[PDB]
């Protein structure tokens, strides 16, 4: 259980420093992508026109 | 039909356009699987009223429309009410179907004008030895019901609605204010078995009108007056002397002072509704005795920190006209029912009342037994020797006495195995008054003990050795 | 293997846009936001602020909807959205909360993984009626002997723990959640009783001592710790109590039986004051609301023994209410002990009188009685209790005892032995065949000669002496469940043994 | 008392009563856009330097106040109902409040005729088609004989998404979408 | 806000209704409520005197509020609903 | 952001913003003030106006006056260059040796740790006490509490206290002064100054100074304990070491809560107290623990008011806290110092698996013959000691012996008693008491046993009285 205990806790910090590289790493990343903030201005257009399709 | 426009709480604010419901009016909400009954309390001005809910308010929509219906909460009310429980709003709780009748009353009504009150006390004989004798019961009147459990309160209960349904005539509601569920079940199958209610036939003697714990305040502040209007049916429109049960009054009171504090109402002294006095007089007063018939209200009562002098149980003891204390000592003794024959206190206890001769035994009973209570002190400080003759014999017609207060129930004799007994009020009087002149002095303590009549006591003599 | 794991739990999430019904944030203090517009709120209903924090409309007041706010208030600004999520606050139910900390909304605090909770209950459900509910017959053993002598609860009755601070409430409370092991772990299924802690206002480091004592005592494995410590916002303290009442009406209506132990429900009160008050509500006495009896009255009424119709099952409510100096005629106290059937009263001077657990058997009050116990306790019991009110009585002669009549040294001597016979150690929770044993030793007066101070010593020889060699006759009385005339002549012939070679 | 006519919206406050209470008069005799042009137009009329002082001071008798208001309003071509309803704001005293009066009846007013704006906060604007599809697209959601308006707004902070509150509803899908990424934080 | 300052009475002031209404000698009742009755009219009212309600109770004037009157109902509130007529006596308070 | 002061009612100042408005629990700034005067961002009452709390005199205010936001809650300096350093409530040094050059600045509101953070291991911290070190231990690493009334002696229990356990702890300490007079803050200034505690000549200083006193308005009091607090909370997480946090007084901040909570806008609560009493109580408190990263230990002090303990502001401390010492105003008046109280003080490490079968049946023994000694004087008001039987007059002396040798004198209390200062340990009190109890010293008179250390010393004084 000692090996058991100290593999588990290693995953885990592993997990939390992963998931804190992603998470400062996307948000700069696609606030300096323009080319992508522009079609994510378009992601949801045709989404919003299935949303009111599906209200009316 | 208004319109919900505030939901603070368990006091909800309907706003309507055509006609504004007087005060006092039962509002049905729309779009609910239960009723949900609002009363209105108050007219707050542009054309809103504010109400108390008699139910949970969760899931209330601002906007909802609710309808007035017209009248104050309408109960289903008549012979056909007998061995069914029922809730503030009138609805059947037992699972039994609807409850079927012909008429509803309303529960707010006014009180009997001043014609129609009786101009004359009467004792209502409830068959009970102790009661009849030393607290006898005013017809019309109030009973304060002292002690809890342990001392066989609802026995006593179930055994009052078994004589006065078999004397009078006369049906009884009893009308739980705040009553536990596990106790309101367990009451209700102890009464089942008892046979006061029956759920085959319509022989049932009991309306069961059940305000649980769980209820807003508002279910609770009603329910008493619906068990009320429930007798108000059987005195107006039957005639009978119908008794009503509370437990507890003390509840009623608690009830309406929360329902006041949730309307924001400056709360008068130890923290109670500035209107205790006239909410206590418009609910007791509907209890008397008029042309047709007559109410008789037992009402259970708890004294708050155990202090008489606190504002509940003095506006309740406004209203009695007797008490009637269950002593645990007096149980652990062995005699049931355990009514206190020294501490239960009657106010027609006088001779322009119940006559000379019952004044008399009465007060020759109570004499007696403070004189037993004085030499049972001496004899536990000194010996038994110490006494005179006189004293002795005192001690004796003392014992005699305070084991005829015993008396078999027709609701126990199931468990017991012993015939209960319907004794009349002369035979009782006759009674005490020939063991207190040491008619049956030589007659063994044990003589006296669990019988109706003293034919059954001399019998029950002749029988030992 | 965790960035494989971690892409796979990402693309599984689907993120999903849809309407809503929002309003803004009139006014933010004090935990209390007064939101413009939300027009179709029910009453009571969850609500999600922009900044993730949660919330209940609690007031639909015409103008704004009063919601509180499950967080702190400095993430809530003056303007900010406030979503609706259109339904009840309803918590997670079901076997898998057990062995878990959670918190008011079921959320795992205890890091060990999401709960896997496939049913969703509400928390403001109505209590059985009078109907499906039946008398309560069966015992729910504490572990006590005091308790379970003098003052016994059936399963489906609230029961009070009434006392001042630092009085043996929360021992009184795990060590009758530590008691059901025995059952739980065995074969009998309608014996297995789930406990379900729920903490109101108390630090979390004294939940994890409670966590860690169940833990060490393999205790955890059928019991929730709904945790709503000092820190969490005053809704949170008020959820707490239902969602435990909630997570024990799942056991009550499948056929099982659930423990509810509602610990300080006088913090409980107190954080509902706390939301009325600054909701502007009109206070009552000592500023609590006018509808705070109803708190509690909604809340412990869904404490009830079903009847064979409806399952069978049960929950017990085990509310703890802490008294000021002993003053029962206090608000809430008198609230509780009003709502609840009986209460075990403790007391600080027969805590340091000796007397531990300070169960004060003079006011402590069961209303269901000795019918929530076994036959062979129930016998014990009677006899017990006539002959401690008895020696109560007299307790006021004891200075001066020597002085005295025979009957009243007896009945002193008697007393004096049942009363250490009453004394319990910590985290000891006793079977219920050891205790009567144990009381049938003491009633039939085999203690008289011995010493009032070797009870003790006696009384722990003797348990190892009936476990070890007289296993037999142990679960002979636990399977009968009364003592026979058989039994009796049987412990009669061990206790005088016992006795004989005690000294 | 009269039933009277409920405006849509409803708003509450002191300037809500007031508001609500002319809707209802001008409802009647069916007057509402001519009261809401009076009310567009005095609004004007209350901000000049003498106008707007010897109201706002507290000095000076409520009848001067009334006088000086009603030849006000005489003089101003008022002679149908909006000149009770200043005579009765200059009387009760919530003459400050009477812009926000003003501004309560155009809203309902507005409500009447058109629509909750459909706000939507994403970035600098794109470019005029997808101005122009989005308003096609609000106006197929609204849908019902009527007509909204539109509020486009610029916030930085908001990522390659965009939020649109048609009416009361608010969807979506922006930078919160990014927050929602905590669902694989956690677990 | 105030007592009088309710919607209706505003609409009535605006809509120049306020001629057909006896509002020198009759009242309507604002708000019943908590046993005090408030109503809008009765211009001369006098202190302590006693005004009679449309179901038939009896009031006396206490509070003379500058735009409402605070009338104490001799009787159950109950019979008195808001838009009830109130009328003047011209008598304080007496008995037979 | 720029807002303007529009409300200056008492120590509430109201600010309206236009632009920008501030989060709540923002520190602001007034611009126009000769000093630094900053408001604390209580509540949003709309319309783009918060109601804020002054963390000093609002005298001068003006309405119209532009006020600054921070951005953050109110930062101190914090670090290891606050070491011998007294600061203000803002973080301002008030002892007069220039700013605190620190490279770290911690926001004084900050979230408590979570359930998994929580430590559940539990030493016994001897302090040489014998009523604390018998009756109530103290735990390494846990919350402790010294509730008294008006001069029942929590100031020098707390004092003595630090003197032995301070100079003996490896790690820092902190001192955070809530609502007290200042001459107590100087003395405790010039005595740890003297007593090496605190070296203005070189950076060897092992306590930290927080100080907001009575003199400061309601707001300052009501967020030193923050301040002290927060210090503590630096050097248990970012450094690993162990961290001794001396608050006196703690009552004070809920004090000053309810001070402000009635211009604040909310209704009183019972005995006028502010409805969010248990909730700042608590928020405060769960910060002040022991956690995985560290271990903070506690010794607040918490005034009682009027010696009744069922007031609202003592009654909630008494969750917040492992170990509670008790000080009553009736042994203070017998002469028994400290006035620690047998039957009242709890500690939760008080347990046979924990201190030792042997220490838990000297405590028990001595707490209930304390509670017999109890019982037995009304026996003694009425019938008369000399008419007692002889067996409970032994247990009236041995509780009479024991009551007399709970007492002992302090260190820091030489100036008043003038009997030397002493510290026992923890084995010598468990057989001082022990050998009272089995009655071994039933032939020394009881003033042998009043203000000495170790049982030794009580037969020495007996014997030194015999010789006279
Ligand atoms: N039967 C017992 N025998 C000996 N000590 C006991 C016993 N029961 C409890 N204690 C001790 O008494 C103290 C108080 O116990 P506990 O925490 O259960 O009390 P409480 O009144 O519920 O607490 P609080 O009011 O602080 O929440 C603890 O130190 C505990 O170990
Ligand atoms: N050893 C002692 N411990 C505590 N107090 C003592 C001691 N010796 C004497 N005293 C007296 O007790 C008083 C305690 O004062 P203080 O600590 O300021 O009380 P508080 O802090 O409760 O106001 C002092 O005035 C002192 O004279
Ligand atoms: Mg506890
Ligand atoms: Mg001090």
């Amino acid at each position: 259980d000692y090996h058991i205990s100290v593999q588990n806790m290693m995953r885990q910090k592993e997990q939390e420093h992963m998931i804190r590289w992603v998470e400062k790493h996307v948000v700069q990343s696609i606030s300096a992508q323009q080319e992508k903030e522009t079609i994510a201005k378009c992601i949801a257009d045709l989404k919003l026109l299935a949303k009111k399709a599906q209200a009316q | 039909t208004g319109r919900i426009v505030a939901v603070i709480g368990a006091v909800v604010d309907v706003q309507f356009d055509e006609g504004l419901p007087p005060i006092l009016n039962a509002l049905e909400v729309q779009g609910r699987e239960t009723r949900l009954v609002l009363e209105v309390a108050q007219h707050l001005g542009e054309s809103t009223v504010r109400t108390i809910a008699m139910d949970g308010t969760e899931g209330l929509v601002r906007g909802q429309k609710v309808l007035d219906s017209g009248a104050p909460i309408k109960i289903p009310v008549g012979p056909e009410t007998l061995g069914r429980i029922m809730n503030v709003i009138g609805e059947p709780i037992d699972e039994r179907g609807p409850i079927k009748t012909k008429q509803f009353a309303a529960i707010h009504a006014e009180a009997p004008e001043f014609m129609e009150m009786s101009v004359e006390q009467e004792i209502l004989v409830t068959g009970i030895k102790v009661v009849d004798l030393l607290a006898p019961y005013a017809k019309g009147g109030k009973i304060g019901l002292f002690g809890g459990a342990g001392v066989g309160k609802t026995v006593l209960i179930m055994e009052l609605i078994n004589n006065v349904a078999k004397a009078h005539g006369g049906y009884s509601v009893f009308a739980g204010v705040g009553e536990r569920t596990r106790e309101g079940n367990d009451l209700y199958h102890e009464m089942i078995e008892s046979g006061v209610i029956n759920l085959k036939d319509a022989t049932s003697k009991v309306a069961l009108v059940y305000g649980q714990m769980n209820e807003p305040p508002g279910a609770r502040a009603r329910v008493a007056l619906t068990g009320l209007t429930v007798a108000e049916y059987f005195r107006d429109q039957e005639g009978q002397d119908v008794l009503l049960f509370i437990d507890n009054i003390f509840r009623f009171t608690q009830a309406g002072s929360e329902v006041s504090a949730l309307l924001g109402r400056i709360p008068s002294a130890v923290g109670y509704q500035p209107t205790l006095a006239t909410d206590m007089g418009t609910m007791q007063e509907r209890i008397t005795t008029t042309k047709k018939g007559s109410i008789t209200s037992v009402q259970a009562i708890y004294v708050p920190a155990d202090d008489l002098t606190d504002p509940a149980p003095a506006t309740t003891f406004a209203h009695l006209d007797a008490t009637t204390v269950l002593s645990r000592a007096i149980a652990e003794l062995g005699i049931y029912p355990a009514v206190d024959p020294l501490d239960s206190t009657s106010r027609i206890m006088d001779p322009n009342i119940v006559g000379s001769e019952h004044y008399d035994v009465a007060r020759g009973v109570q004499k007696i037994l403070q004189d037993y209570k004085s030499l049972q002190d001496i004899i536990a400080i000194l010996g038994m020797d110490e006494l005179s003759e006189e004293d002795k014999l005192t001690v004796s017609r003392a014992r005699k006495i305070q084991r005829f207060l015993s008396q078999p129930f027709q609701v126990a004799e199931v468990f017991t195995g012993h015939l209960g007994k319907l004794v009349p009020l002369k035979e009782t009087i006759k009674g005490f008054q020939q063991i207190l002149a040491g008619e049956y002095d030589h007659l063994p303590e044990q003589a006296f003990y669990m019988v109706g009549p003293i034919e059954e006591a001399v019998a029950k003599a002749d029988k030992l050795a | 293997e965790v960035s494989s794991i971690l892409e796979e739990r990402i693309l599984g999430a689907d993120t999903s846009v849809d309407l809503e019904e929002t309003g803004r944030v009139l006014s933010i203090g004090d935990g209390i936001a007064r939101v413009h517009g939300l027009r179709n709120v029910q009453a009571e209903e969850m609500v999600e602020f922009s900044s993730g924090l949660k919330g209940m409309s609690l007031n639909l007041e015409p103008d704004n909807v009063g919601v509180v706010v499950f967080g702190n208030d400095k993430l809530i600004k003056e303007g900010d959205i406030v979503k609706r999520t259109g339904a009840i606050v309803d918590v997670p139910v079901g076997e898998e909360l057990l062995g878990r900390v959670v918190d008011a909304l079921g959320n795992a605090i205890d890091g060990k993984g999401p709960i896997g909770s496939k049913t969703r209950r509400r928390v403001g459900l109505k209590a059985p009626g009078i109907i499906p509910r039946i008398s309560v017959r069966e015992p729910m053993q504490t572990g006590i002997k005091a308790v379970d002598s003098l003052v016994p609860i059936g399963r489906g009755q609230r029961e009070l723990i009434i006392g001042d601070r630092q009085t043996g409430k929360t021992s009184i409370a795990i060590d009758t959640i530590i008691n059901q092991k025995r059952f739980n772990d065995g074969t009998d299924e309608k014996k297995k009783l789930y406990c379900i802690y729920v903490a109101i206002g108390q630090k979390r480091s004294t939940v994890a001592q409670l966590v860690k004592r169940l833990t060490d005592a393999d205790a955890m494995k059928y019991t929730i710790v709904v945790s709503a410590t000092a820190s969490d916002a005053a809704p949170l303290q008020y959820l707490a109590p239902y969602s435990g009442c909630s997570m024990g009406e799942y056991f009550r209506d499948n056929g099982k039986h659930a423990l509810i132990i509602y610990d300080d429900l006088s913090k409980q009160a107190v954080a509902y004051r706390q939301m009325s008050l600054l909701l502007r509500r009109p206070p009552g006495r000592e500023a609590y609301p006018g509808d705070v009896f109803y708190l509690h009255s909604r809340l412990l009424e869904r404490a009830a023994k079903m009847n064979d119709a409806f399952g069978g099952g049960s929950l017990t409510a085990l509310p703890v209410i802490e008294t000021q100096a002993g003053d029962v005629s206090a608000y809430i106290p008198t609230n509780v002990i009003s709502i609840t059937d009986g209460q075990i009263f403790l007391e600080t001077e027969l805590f340091y009188k000796g007397i531990r657990p300070a169960i004060n058997v003079g006011l402590s009050v069961s209303r269901v009685g000795s019918a929530a116990q076994t036959r062979a306790m129930k016998q014990v019991a009677g006899t017990m209790k006539l002959e401690l009110a008895q020696y109560r009585e007299v307790a006021a002669f004891a200075q001066f005892g020597s002085d005295l009549d025979a009957a009243t040294q007896q009945l002193l001597s008697r007393g004096v032995r049942l009363t250490e016979l009453l004394k319990q150690g910590q985290y000891a929770p006793m079977a219920i065949e050891e205790q009567v044993a144990v009381i049938y030793a003491g009633v039939r007066g085999y203690l008289d000669k011995l010493e009032p101070s070797k009870i003790t010593k006696f009384e722990n020889a003797f348990l190892s002496h009936v476990i070890s060699q007289h296993q037999a006759l142990l679960g002979k009385i636990r399977a009968d469940g009364k003592i026979s005339e058989e039994t009796d002549a049987k412990l009669k012939e061990i206790v005088t043994n016992f006795l004989a070679g005690f000294e | 008392f009269a039933k009277l006519v409920r405006p849509p919206v409803q708003i509450y406050g002191i300037e809500g009563r007031y508001a609500t209470a002319l809707y209802s008069a001008a409802s009647k005799q069916n007057k509402l856009e001519q009261v809401e042009k009076e009310l567009l137009r005095v609004a004007q009329i209350l901000k000049e330097p003498k106008v707007a002082a010897s109201i706002m001071n507290p000095y000076v008798k409520r009848s001067i106040k009334v006088k000086s208001l009603s030849d006000m309003t005489a003089k101003e071509k008022f002679s149908p109902l909006t000149s009770n309803l200043i005579n009765l704001l200059a009387e009760n005293g919530r003459l400050s409040s009477t812009p926000g009066v003003i501004s309560a009846f155009s809203t309902m007013m507005s409500v009447h005729r058109g629509e909750v704006p459909c706000s939507v906060t994403t970035a600098s604007p794109l470019d005029e088609a997808t101005l122009t599809e989005l308003k096609t697209v609000l106006k197929s959601f609204l849908s019902k004989g009527q007509i909204l308006k539109l509020e486009v707004k610029v916030d930085p902070s908001i990522m390659g998404g965009m939020i649109v509150r048609i009416g009361e509803k608010y969807v979506d899908m922006s930078a919160k979408t990014k927050i929602q990424k905590l669902s694989r934080a956690m677990r | 806000t105030t007592t009088a300052e309710v919607s209706s009475i505003l609409e009535e002031r605006i809509l120049g209704a306020d001629t057909s209404v006896d509002l020198e000698e009759t009242g309507r009742v604002l708000s019943i409520g908590d046993g005090i009755a408030r109503v809008h009219g009765l211009r001369n009212v006098q202190a302590e005197e006693m005004v009679e309600f449309s179901s038939g109770l009896k009031g006396m004037s206490l509070n003379l509020e500058p735009d409402n009157v605070g009338v104490v109902v001799f009787g159950n509130d109950k019979l008195i609903k808001e838009g009830d007529i109130v009328k003047r006596t011209g008598a304080i308070v007496d008995v037979p």
